[PDB]
């Protein structure tokens, strides 16, 4: 029996190059071909006859076959290159597919930008105040916001809504509302929004006095 | 037939007792140096494995030995079926100026490649041409070309026009 | 199945077939986690009925002896009329209700009204970095969806539109935030374009730094 | 959606030539969930010949009809190990690389109806005190559910527990029953575990005796 | 219970530390457990990064 071995997984960072090897016994005397498979999708050919790439695949992909190791080289890897890679070869009139290789790209950590917006003047005329604190682009999904009015932790009167990472990006974007009522917004001079997250050295607080805007 | 379209007439008369696996080699082809090509290729000087051949004239051939379609070159590729001395049984049962084709090749039931064509003369592409060897290192490309010529896998693909005027794709090496 | 606003419902209780009953039918409604309330009465032997003060105008109790069935019809349903309706039967003249029947769940879906737009003031403290975050608030509307576009759709670089969140009342809230350079805060006109097709509501709203 | 009964047969269909020049070789590849790809066989439309993989030599069958221009493979005697997603590919005639992979086809089964097994659970070695010991019988590798556990003649209900059956890793089930008994009674009294499985029509009994101390 | 950490002080013209974790395995224990690994967590890293080596790969 014949077997082709590949590393279980590989890790790299954006803009770097990753090398995937499909090694074997005297594998340099055979024509290999590599298949890329995204999760939930059928495999799509990426390389046939070692290095002759098909039409449509970006030029970044490149491979070679020599000795007992055949390698696939990726340059400028991006968040769209995550997918399993499969090796192929013919032996003794028997097809052989190499073990699945999982190529992962580790995305960098970006700190959030946070703002606090007071309540519109018009809403107060309708007996309702809503202070909204926002967290701009930030990758690590784990985030925590804590509204403290006049330095008194609050809970049970806030809601959270988030979007999905941009296609050509990896950062979310979060926002939190604090639904209040008039005769409660009329007091507690100091209002604050506290956010904790990676990247930030220490929690950052953005505040605004109830008076003087 | 013109247009590269044969329906059912190819003779499916191929052997299986032998272990050579010529039919089993259809799916994949080995490398140039992985099949011992140079040993056989060294039988003819650089300047039917190579152009150095003396094919004879063939008028008719029994279908009991034909294995696969018989491809012939006008030089434009053409396929000829079995024929009564039109039978649809899968084989179970001249120079172009003067008509027909100079010569061509096929694959036999035993599992070896044999070629026949016009007689050698006494340099040209429309007078003495017999087989697919248009030039010393140029072949007329057809879909089954690899099967009959496994040693020409490394050859490149080139588009040429020949003079009637014929437009066909030929395979040549560096 | 959700009963559309302005419709009516019919709760059915077993009734005497036209003979001695020896029990007084009733009705009871229980809003989710809010206690019990009285709706109306009925005395099979005497066709008369008896309605509560709160539901005086919207209720009507009728019974059919051929089918041995009685029911009450409630019209002009509102969001406040989403609850579980019971049906009890007590002794003739004692007045304590016993043998409470299986509950019936009745639901209605609020109403339809357009959104209200309020602006979120941009940064008041001078941010020399060059990024001031604007945004208009869209809330108190029903049902899904609503669409927000900036500057008549001509500004789509940096716009964020967070998905709508279900408020406690039952309506919806939605926000939209755009980041722009600080130096271009007192020279360009920023306009929200909120459109709600079901209520045919189309409203603009300028957003500018608050005066100081 | 449905479970293909064990021992049944399934077929997968691929587009094929209607009886003319093909210019491609059709092959089939299956994929167990996340376990990589495996090869089954190929079939040239032009040539009646086919090719079979060594592993599946006794369960596959490739045949095609030119009238409908459709080719299909027949797989027989499906088992738990054959659950997977089936692909179809079409590459060049002799380039040895497959292109234009078709949509995935999912085939699933539900293993075979297997009887249970009983394994004693010995009590504590000595536990010579008022700390009533515990003993039980473990039921593993049975399918389909359920089973009923009855103690001696089904006449014991004081402090008897029967935990919900869990789903083992390999599509099977496990379940354990346990009772609490006074320590002093282990010297003389005997305890027996009785289990019943309906689909398997299997009744199994065992003696859960204290293990020897030397 | 069988690993020790030693750390140095940040360089003069820098503020970066350096850590070494030594794992001592008694003989006839390292003769098994084909796969070994070291998993680290810290800020900056998007997710934990583990570096692993097979016993007798080379
Ligand atoms: C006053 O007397 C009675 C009040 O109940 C009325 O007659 C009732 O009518 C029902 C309905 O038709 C009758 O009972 C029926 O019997 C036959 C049996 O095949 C069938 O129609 C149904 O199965 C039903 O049981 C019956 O005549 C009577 N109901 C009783 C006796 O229970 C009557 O109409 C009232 N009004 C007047 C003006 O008499
Ligand atoms: C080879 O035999 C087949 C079957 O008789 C022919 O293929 C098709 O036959 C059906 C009816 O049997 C016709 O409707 C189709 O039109 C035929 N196919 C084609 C492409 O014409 C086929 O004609 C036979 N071969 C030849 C050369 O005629």
């Amino acid at each position: 029996s014949y077997v082709l071995t590949q590393p279980p997984s590989v890790s790299v960072a954006p803009g770097q190059t990753a090398s995937i090897t499909c090694s074997g016994d005297k594998l340099g005397d055979k024509y290999v071909s590599w298949y890329q498979q995204r999760p939930g999708q059928s495999p799509v050919l990426v390389l046939y006859q070692d290095s002759k790439r098909p039409s449509g695949i970006p030029e970044r992909f490149s491979g070679s076959n020599s000795g007992n190791t055949a390698t696939l080289t990726i340059s400028g890897t991006q968040a769209m290159d995550e997918a399993d890679y499969y090796c192929q070869a013919w032996d003794s009139s028997a097809l052989v597919f190499g073990g699945g290789t999982k190529l992962t790209v580790l995305r960098t950590v970006a700190a959030p930008s946070v703002f606090i917006f007071p309540p519109s003047d018009e809403q107060l005329k309708s007996g309702t105040a809503s202070v909204v604190c926002l967290l701009n682009n930030f990758y690590p999904r784990e985030a925590k916001v804590q509204w403290k009015v006049d330095n008194a932790l609050q809970s049970g009167n806030s809601q959270e809504s988030v979007t999905e990472q941009d296609s050509k990006d990896s950062t979310y974007s979060l926002s939190s509302t604090l639904t209040l009522s008039k005769a409660d917004y009329e007091k507690h001079k100091v209002y604050a929004c506290e956010v904790t997250h990676q990247g930030l050295s220490s929690p950052v607080t953005k505040s605004f006095n109830r008076g003087e805007c | 037939t013109n247009g590269s379209w044969h329906i059912n007439r190819t003779a499916l008369n191929c052997n299986d007792s032998l272990h050579t696996g010529f039919l089993a080699a259809l799916f994949y082809t080995h490398k140039f140096n992985a099949s011992g090509c140079p040993e056989r290729m060294a039988h003819c000087r650089p300047i039917p494995y190579c152009w150095h051949y003396a094919p004879r004239q063939c008028g008719t051939i029994p279908a009991s030995q034909v294995c696969g379609p018989v491809y012939c070159f006008t030089p434009s590729p053409v396929v000829v079926g079995t024929t009564d001395r039109p039978t649809y049984t899968w084989g179970e049962n001249t120079r172009p100026p003067q008509g027909n084709w100079f010569g061509c090749t096929w694959m036999n039931s035993t599992g070896f490649t044999k070629t026949c064509g016009g007689p050698p003369c006494n340099a040209t592409y429309t007078k003495c041409g017999s087989g697919p060897w248009l030039t010393p290192r140029c072949l007329v490309d057809y879909p089954y070309r690899l099967w009959h010529y496994p040693c020409t896998v490394n050859f490149t693909i080139f588009k040429v026009r020949m003079y009637v005027e014929h437009r066909l794709n030929a395979a040549c090496n560096i | 199945e959700v009963k559309k606003p302005g419709s009516s419902v019919k709760v059915s209780c077993e009734a005497s077939g036209g003979t001695h009953s020896n029990y007084v039918i009733t009705w009871v409604r229980q809003a989710p986690g809010q206690g019990l309330e009285w709706m109306g009465g009925f005395i099979p032997d005497f066709r008369t009925a008896m309605y509560a003060q709160g539901f005086q105008g919207r209720v009507t109790i009728t019974a059919d002896e051929s089918t041995s069935l009685a029911y009450m019809e409630l019209t002009n349903l509102r969001s406040e009329d989403t609850a579980v309706y019971y049906c009890a039967r007590g002794p003739l003249s004692r007045g304590y209700y016993d043998y409470w029947g299986p509950g019936t769940l009745v639901t209605v879906s609020a109403s339809t009204k357009g959104p209200s737009v309020f602006p979120l003031a941009p940064s008041s403290k001078s941010t020399s970095g060059g990024t001031a975050a604007l945004g208009c608030l869209v809330k108190d509307y029903f049902p899904e969806p609503v669409t927000v576009s900036w500057n008549s759709g001509a500004l789509t670089s940096g716009v964020h539109t967070f998905p709508a969140v279900l408020q406690s009342s039952g309506l919806y809230s939605l926000s939209s935030v755009v980041t722009v350079p600080s130096s271009s805060l007192g020279t360009q006109t920023y306009i929200c374009n909120v459109n709600h097709k079901p209520s045919n509501t189309k409203v603009d709203k300028r957003v500018e730094p608050k005066s100081c």
